[PDB]
């Protein structure tokens, strides 16, 4: 049947429905004169349901009738979607026309099962010195950059999209999840002048948009995503920014009417981020390797927020903004950063150890800064000046130029392999480069443009 | 709070006092007189208005039941209303009665079945529950299609299923589970 | 069920009709007022108030209307 | 007209009045038989405004007469005031006797 709006507050509606056909939680109903979409929430009981409207609210009143759909959010999935903008609804929205869908999916769905799970270990090259070193990647697993605002985190990932796309044969899925609109139109004409837009299904909900689409545009991409693992294949997921997806249930939480937990989160932080994180994984059938952006508010790690997600990745590279301040770039912390993968019986010990080896000698440059700052580096023991003097150079060869910073500065980008990336590293740990000027490894890609650079 | 919550401290006052001056069914009269006249969509507007006072309020809806309301019925509705509870009068009605039922050792008795049963199988249930129960059994009499066959028998809270329905129902349960 | 002589007395009460797009307000706090009947007013609509003050609809729920008002309240009254 | 005091916690007054009567924010009011003045803060509905007291609220009781002025706190300006020690309502609390003021202003604008 249908019902009446009989409350609205922002981005919430309260609809009153006769008693023998109230809808089910996560139907979706839609306004008469409007033809607005709203989700329902929660039952409040006396034929009232609660629901989060996916559009704007202004010009809406009481009394206007309400139908429901019989069923949840349904987006177009399969070969349809590649090379297309779709909104949170499953609509076009790139003025191509309509969608050449064979079937559509439901946006809510359940993890697959404990006996579906995937056991891969085969590693990932990303072509980035610090990646590649300390936080190595693997197929089908997933990955976090966690970083404040202005730090890399959309630059990093989009040298990853360049970098993975070389090895990779198959279909990619990207959802904007609260971020820039201009940033999404440079994506779309960037990928459509390069030819590389027919393998690739956009998704977009952009900073412009009201709280339901913000909440739930990270499911619609995922059930792209799915549908292509579930057809056995092996397939990229990319998503924007996760952390926007919580905040946009922070905004909606009070007006729920639910009881705020610590620093004003919904209660919900928790399992709202679990019921998406466990939907993204391999599976028996086909796998996802996902890469996600995870933002860091007023640079606090400890926030309940990115406090939340390490536990979700397989991978953690973490950016800084006091790195970022000296010129290095990526801005990654080798100390907070790290991957499953780092492992002996994963990457052999000639890796291992290199890795190791850096850790523990940025490890005690740290614990250093306070003396060096007060009383500076000539009163140290001749054991702690000789390892100040190859962590200030290992910090600066973990530098290197990237091919969408060109723009930036002038630079040329570099891809640097693995083999390279452990032989220099090995290099200045033996000692080998304790003559080269400390200058010549910042921005260099491979260790042997360092030997080039010290002859100016 | 549960609409059941605050129309409890009126609902007992009312049965007590009926109660010890010997006028149970003139309250349940008056109570549901204004259960009903205040439901209506003429009265339920007028008793919205910011501009009334309390004593407005509760003298229109004395004037409109009249005869039906003595003076101690008066006098709870001018406490209803001064206390800004007149929303709660239908509520106050259905626990009063409940408050009733109990004290007079009464029990009505919702029955549902496939098809109709004969007054010799409802007089039959119907001493089997007064045995059961220790108290006067008025059986609600129904049908329902969507029952493959028998009876199920709702006592307030307690209900006792011998349908068909139920019996597939546990088997579906036992099978999937 | 109602009687026709108490139905009678019902058709004769004094309850004053409102319309839709008129209301009445409940109170005044900080900037911030309830207002009881603007029964067809939109989300984000501008309300009217005597001496040329104007509000805007915020809070649409079952029995008032919650406006913000867009100037100085202190002019504003119950009624 | 007059309102009565109907509720008393602390510093916080509540006062009733007719719907036809009820004073504006920041309205001075008078409570009768005792030199108390409430500054109305906020309008809670159903004739009722909440208002803060000039003064101790000692010896205050719910049902007192108290009267509305028709203005905010109004007090003395100009010449007069000069050499003068006033309190918040412009009181002369100098042992000096009364402030030789021709005109007075309410204190918000
Ligand atoms: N070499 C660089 N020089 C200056 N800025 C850079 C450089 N490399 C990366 N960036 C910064 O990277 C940022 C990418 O997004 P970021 O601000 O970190 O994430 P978000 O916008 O999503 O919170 C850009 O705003 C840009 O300022
Ligand atoms: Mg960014």
């Amino acid at each position: 049947s249908s019902g009446r709006i009989v409350q609205i507050i922002g981005a919430v509606i309260d609809v009153e429905f006769p008693r023998d056909a109230v809808p089910s939680i996560y139907e979706a109903l839609k306004v008469q004169g409007v033809e607005t979409t709203l989700e329902v929430q929660q039952q409040l009981g006396d034929g009232v349901v609660r629901s989060i409207a996916m559009g704007s609210t202004e010009g809406l009143k009481r009394g206007l009738n309400v139908d429901s759909t019989g069923a949840a959010i349904s987006v177009p999935v399969g070969k349809a979607t590649l090379g297309r903008i779709m909104d949170v609804l499953g609509n076009p929205i790139d003025e191509a026309g309509p969608i050449g869908e064979e079937e559509r999916w439901g946006i809510h769905r359940e993890a697959p099962s404990y006996a579906d799970q995937a056991g891969g270990n085969e590693l990932l090259e990303t072509g980035i010195k610090v990646i590649d070193l300390v936080c190595p990647f693997a197929k089908g697993g997933k990955v976090g950059l966690f970083g404040g605002a202005g730090v890399g985190k959309t630059v990093n990932m989009m040298e990853l999209i360049r970098n993975i796309a070389i090895e990779h044969s198959g279909y990619s899925v990207f959802a904007g999840v609260g971020e820039r609109t201009r940033e999404g139109n440079d994506f779309y004409h960037e990928m459509k002048d390069s030819n590389v837009l027919d393998k690739v299904a956009l998704v977009y909900g952009q900073m412009n948009e009201p709280p339901g689409n913000r909440l739930r545009v990270a499911l619609t991409g995922l059930t792209m995503a799915e549908k292509f693992r579930d057809e056995g294949r092996d397939v990229l997921l990319f998503i924007d920014n996760i952390y926007r997806y919580t905040l946009a249930g922070t905004e909606v939480s009070a007006l729920l009417g639910r009881m705020p937990s610590a620093v004003g989160y919904q209660p919900t932080l928790a399992e709202e981020m679990g019921v998406l994180q466990e939907r993204i994984t391999s599976t028996k059938k086909g796998s996802i390797t996902s890469i996600q952006a995870v933002y860091v508010p007023a640079d606090d790690l400890t926030d309940p927020s990115p406090a939340t997600t390490f536990a979700h990745l397989d991978a953690t590279v973490v950016l800084s903004r006091d790195i970022a301040s000296l010129g290095i770039y990526p801005a990654v912390d080798p100390l907070d950063s790290t991957s499953r993968q780092l492992d002996p019986l994963v990457i052999g010990q000639d890796h291992y150890d290199t890795a190791r080896g850096v850790q523990y000698v940025l490890q005690r440059y740290k614990e250093l800064k306070d003396i060096i700052a007060i009383l500076g580096m000539d009163e140290l023991s001749e054991a702690d000046k000789l390892l100040v003097a190859r962590a200030r150079k290992i910090q600066r060869f973990l530098s290197q130029p990237f091919f969408v910073a060109e723009v930036f500065t002038g630079s040329p980008g570099k891809y640097v392999s693995l083999k390279d990336t452990i032989a220099g590293f090995k290099g200045i740990l033996n000692g080998d480069y304790d003559h080269l000027p400390e200058q010549a490894f910042y921005m260099v890609g491979g260790i042997e443009e360092a030997v080039e650079k010290a002859k100016k | 709070a549960e609409l059941t919550t605050l129309a409890r401290p009126y609902a007992k006052a009312a049965f007590e006092y009926a109660q010890a001056h010997q006028q149970l069914a003139d309250w349940s009269a008056a109570l549901g007189v204004l259960a009903a006249v205040s439901q209506d969509d003429t009265v339920r507007q007028l008793l919205k208005e910011p501009q009334l006072t309390s004593s407005a309020k509760a003298q229109s809806l004395i004037d409109v039941c009249g005869d039906k309301l003595n003076a101690p019925a008066q006098n709870f509705v001018r406490t209803v209303a001064e206390n800004k509870r007149l929303e709660l009068l239908p509520t106050i009605a259905e626990m009063y009665e409940q408050l009733k039922a109990e004290q007079e050792k009464s029990v009505e008795v919702e029955v549902t079945s496939a098809f109709t049963l004969s007054k010799e199988q409802q007089d039959k249930l119907a001493k089997a529950l007064s045995a059961r129960l220790s108290r006067e059994v008025r059986l609600h009499a129904s049908e329902d299609a969507s029952l493959i066959g028998g009876v199920i028998i709702r006592a307030g809270d307690l209900v006792i299923d011998g349908s068909v329905r139920g019996k597939l129902a546990k088997l579906a349960e036992a099978l999937k589970s | 069920e109602i009687s026709e002589i108490i139905k009678g007395r019902i058709e004769k009460l004094d309850v004053a009709s409102q319309a839709r797009n008129e209301g009445t307000i409940v109170s005044v706090s900080d900037g911030i007022v309830r207002i009881y009947g603007l029964a067809d007013v939109m989300y984000g609509e501008m309300i009217e108030f005597p001496g040329g003050v104007y509000g805007m609809a915020l809070n649409l729920e079952q029995d008032s209307v919650g406006a913000v008002v867009l100037g100085e309240y202190q002019g504003l009254a119950e009624g």
